[PDB]
RNA sequence: GCCAGGAGGUUGGCUUAGAAGCAGCCAUCCUUUAAAGAGUGCGUAAUAGCUCACUGGUCGAGUGGCGCCGCGCCGAAAAUGA
């Protein structure tokens, strides 16, 4: 007779295996993390998948409302910097090519997430990450 | 109809007090929760607690 | 000294899972045990005095009545989820008797669904009459048995009838050494009938075989019949050949098949080297009595070298048969830990210069080698490449002087161990047409790769392995555990059937026999799998004790 | 564990029933044969006698057996270690 | 590791004292055991 | 000594079966701030988790570390009885 048992987590669009927390937490719960794969990739069609926190709420008998965020910052900057994935030993080697240009534009489009809620501080949390991924922030 | 399907404690769990029916429940919305309100009260039965 | 009801009706579905439900009421708690107050014909039955002999039904003093309600309540309410009387009976309120009652729960009971314990005592004679009228009232005969599942001489299905007049379809099971007659087994007909005066016929490994005698052993004796109810069991006296499980039929039957695979795989294997050997044929035979009536084991002789390999599940397994030894057979062994499965290689590519070009004057057969070689990765394969700078040494100078290379690996230089995952790669080479020869090339070979190995940097893997742990969590915490601390690295991570299931490379020659240890953690819940990937070195200096010779 | 006559009668593991007598500065209690108080006057006496107590019986060890005053069990892996 | 001449901490747990003679080395997990012998 | 956060990009990079402050190597940014360390030890299979540094209070008078000169302490077990 679950009393909220509102439960979030860690899954991108098309990922379904409700071992737990999905089970003992969503799993009394009878939530369809099987219509999240298959539904979130609607929502989210910008390239079919992407991590994010969905959160599925039971209603003192079996009501089911899911929510969702949004992606990794090591992809925003990955996928438009030309660091393909990795760089190994991220001060030494200056590969990418995020200068002061694209990342006003990266940091951009993320603004419900980071931790200053505004967008003229953690920028340069922005622009520090940027080098501990491995990647050449030049200036500009 | 609605007690071997969505009550989980089976036919004579949830509904024990079948001695004198005391039961009522069921949650439901406006736009995606509408599959709690007509087809669980519009399939022949009868909860007239809220739609 | 714990007398229960709770813990155990919990100690159900906390195990596995499962909805239980009981029929009955114990009467106090550890050495405050009377009879039980079942809750089923709801009564208090008991016997006072520890026997049964003055037995009773004694009052219910009050105490444990009321309680029993809601104890016995539950009974309906199960019946208003598989009936078709008690969802509306339950609705009502009357006393369901034990017209439908006994109906429902004889249903449930065969049906795979209930679990009314019935318990009692021992020593203290409780449960005595108790269970032996509950196993008559729920416990079932072939009537509910469904069709056993069995196999058509051509490859299709049937049903197992009990069917007392037509197909004479037939099993036995049990090979057992008997003394007052001799290998007789235990046997379960399942159609036709049987007579203590026919034959009938092996339909595995074909004999109409004579059934001599049919009979049951009975109690403090034994009670002979002339005849064999299809459906109902027996013993039978006869049958020389038979297997622990073959398909059987009768004479009238028309040499039909039977199923019931089953897979008893070996798990724990140690080897077996005894004193001089003079008593190895001896309990070969034995592994005739013994790897057929119960084949639980194998007897896969070493897949390499001198010393037969003896597999099995369980590992006591392996002790009780190793007892079976020095008793009736009476023989002095040393079950030693299995060598070592072995090939060389090594890491380094060497222009090497091998020879063989001697004659004397009237005979020639030449063998010059100038060699290069080069090996490979670990577990990859074996292959090579031509090097002809012109066709220098062509036709019959080319297969038989690789099988020199061959010759020269079954038996590699440190210690006459073999080499494999190499690439070869020659390049020159000399002879002459009537003073040079076949075998003189293979001994080329042979003396160009020993000295190509031996001064070419030394270096022997061990038989790596793969494997599937099938387990719960807490132990996969102490398993890993374990696992890392056999000297590999695992990779393998899936949240299978029921639980986790750990992928990992292992090491044989430090992975040995894991169930013995898969069951001092894990209780005894899933075991794990032998897959053979390759071999890697033994790092470095492990192998010095090993180069002892 | 009783508060049969006037004083201490327990099993802990052993056959052989605890007994144990009171001395003057203290007076018995046992509620349910599975928790003891006894109330008493002399911080000396108490935490002497009643560490004592946790003579009676040494704790936990690999899992939780024994007498605690209101200490706590740490485990030490039992189904393995010893190996 | 019982007695030894020398003897020291490892974590916070660890600590020195002098009672009926010598110096002795304490810890949570009694395995830090010591003594000056 | 207590209540309280003890955060987020970040699961840093990377390798790696996975490596989340935490096995490890390369490694310094900033942010909601009173306050949180690319994280101190513990912990998990790796997460999760106890944590402490940080900081505010509660509270009341001292406190913790280093360098120095003396004396004692241990390091210290033999063969007749001291």
């Amino acid at each position: 007779k679950k009393v909220v048992a509102v439960v979030k987590l860690q899954l991108p669009a098309g990922k379904a295996t409700p071992a737990p927390p999905v089970g003992p937490a969503l799993g009394q719960h009878g939530a369809n993390i099987m219509e999240f794969v298959k539904a979130f990739n609607a929502a989210t069609a910008n390239m079919g998948d992407a991590i994010v926190p969905v959160e599925i709420t039971i209603y003192a008998d079996r009501s089911f409302t899911f929510v969702t965020k949004t992606p990794p910052a090591s992809y925003l900057i990955r996928k438009a910097a030309g660091l393909e994935k990795g760089a190994h030993k991220p001060g030494r080697e200056k590969v990418g090519r995020i200068t002061w240009e694209q990342v006003l534009e990266i940091a951009k489009q993320k603004m419900p997430d980071l931790n200053t809620t505004d967008l003229e501080a953690a920028a340069r949390m922005i622009a520090g990450s940027a080098r501990s991924m491995g990647v050449e922030v030049v200036g500009a | 109809l609605e007690v071997i399907k969505e009550l989980r404690a089976i036919t004579g769990l949830g509904l024990k007090e079948a001695k004198d029916l005391a039961e009522k429940g069921g949650p439901v919305k406006e736009g995606v929760s509408k599959q709690e309100a007509e087809e669980i009260k519009k399939k022949l039965e009868a909860v007239g607690a809220v739609v | 000294t714990g007398a229960d009801l709770w813990l155990v009706i919990r100690t159900m579905q906390e195990r596995l899972g499962a909805r239980p439900v009981v029929m009955q009421l114990p009467i106090g708690r550890e050495d405050t045990f009377s009879g039980i107050i079942d809750v089923l014909r709801m009564k208090a039955y008991t016997y006072g005095n520890d026997l049964g002999t003055d037995i009773r039904e004694i009052p219910i003093p009050e105490e444990y009545l009321d309680q029993a309600r809601e104890y016995h309540e539950k009974l309906v309410e199960v019946a208003a989820d598989f009936d078709e009387n008690i969802m509306l009976k339950y609705l009502e309120g009357e006393e369901p008797t034990e017209e439908e009652l006994v109906a429902a729960i004889r249903k449930g009971t065969i049906d795979l669904k209930i679990t009314p314990v019935f318990l009692g005592s021992a020593l203290k004679n409780k449960g005595v009459q108790l269970l032996l009228d509950a196993v008559v009232d729920y416990l079932p005969s072939p009537l509910d048995i469904p069709p056993i599942k069995g196999t058509t001489p051509e490859g299709e299905v049937v049903e197992i009838h009990p069917d007392p007049n037509g197909p004479l379809a037939a099993l036995a099971f049990k090979i057992m050494a008997d003394p007052y007659v001799g290998r007789l087994t235990f046997i379960r007909v399942y159609s036709g009938t049987l007579t203590s005066g026919s034959y009938v016929y092996n339909t595995t490994k074909g004999r109409k075989e004579r059934v001599a005698r049919l009979l049951r052993m009975h109690a403090n004796h034994r009670e002979e019949v002339e005849e064999l109810k299809a459906g109902d069991l027996g013993a039978v006296v006869g049958l020389k050949e038979t297997i622990t499980g073959d398909t059987l039929v009768g004479e009238d039957a028309p040499r039909v098949i039977l199923e019931s695979i089953e897979v008893p795989e070996p798990v724990i294997d140690v080897a077996i080297e005894p004193k001089t050997k003079a008593d190895q044929e001896k309990l070969s035979q034995a592994l005739a009595r013994l790897a057929e009536e119960d084949p639980t084991f194998r007897v896969s002789t070493h897949p390499e070298t001198g010393q037969t390999i003896i597999s099995g599940m369980g590992e006591l397994h392996l002790e009780i048969i190793v007892d079976r030894l020095k008793r009736e057979f009476k023989v002095d062994a040393n079950v030693g830990k299995p060598q070592v499965a072995y090939r060389e290689t090594i890491t380094k590519p060497v222009d090497v210069e091998g020879k063989f070009i001697r004659q004397t004057g009237g005979r020639g057969q030449y063998g010059h080698v100038k060699i290069k070689v080069e090996p490979l990765p670990r577990g990859s394969g074996f292959e090579f490449v031509n090097a002809i700078v012109g066709g220098v040494i062509p036709k019959e100078y080319i297969p038989a002087v690789q099988k020199g290379i061959e010759e020269a690996m079954q038996s590699g230089p440190l210690i006459g161990f073999p080499v494999v995952d190499i690439k070869v790669t020659l390049y020159d080479g000399s002879y002459h047409e009537v003073d040079s020869s076949e075998m003189a090339f293979k001994i080329a070979g042979s003396m160009a790769i020993k000295e190509a190995v031996q001064k070419g940097d030394p270096v022997i893997l061990e038989p790596i392995m793969r494997v599937e742990v099938t387990t719960p969590e807490e132990y996969m915490g102490d398993v890993i555990g374990d696992l890392n601390a056999r000297r590999g690295q695992i990779l393998g991570m899936e949240p299978r059937g029921n639980a986790q299931v750990i992928r990992a490379f292992v090491p044989l020659a430090e992975m040995f026999g894991y169930a013995t240890d898969l069951r001092s953690k894990t209780q005894g819940r899933g075991s794990f799998v032998m897959f053979f990937d390759h071999y890697q070195e033994v790092p470095k200096q492990v192998q010095e004790k090993l180069i002892k010779g | 564990a009783r508060l049969v006559g006037r004083a201490l009668e327990l099993t802990v593991g052993f056959s052989h029933p605890v007994v144990v007598e009171p001395p003057e500065g203290i007076t018995f209690e046992v509620p349910e044969p599975t928790r003891v108080r006894v109330s008493g006057i002399d911080k000396q006496k108490v935490g002497q006698v009643a560490a004592n107590i946790r003579a009676i019986r040494k704790p936990s060890a690999y899992h939780e057996k024994g007498i605690y005053y209101a200490g706590e069990p740490v485990r030490l892996k039992p189904g393995k270690a010893g190996a | 590791m019982k007695v030894r001449a020398s003897v020291k901490r490892i974590c916070d747990k660890c600590k020195v004292i002098r009672r009926h003679g010598r110096v002795y080395v304490i810890c949570e997990n009694p395995k830090h055991k010591q003594r000056q012998g």
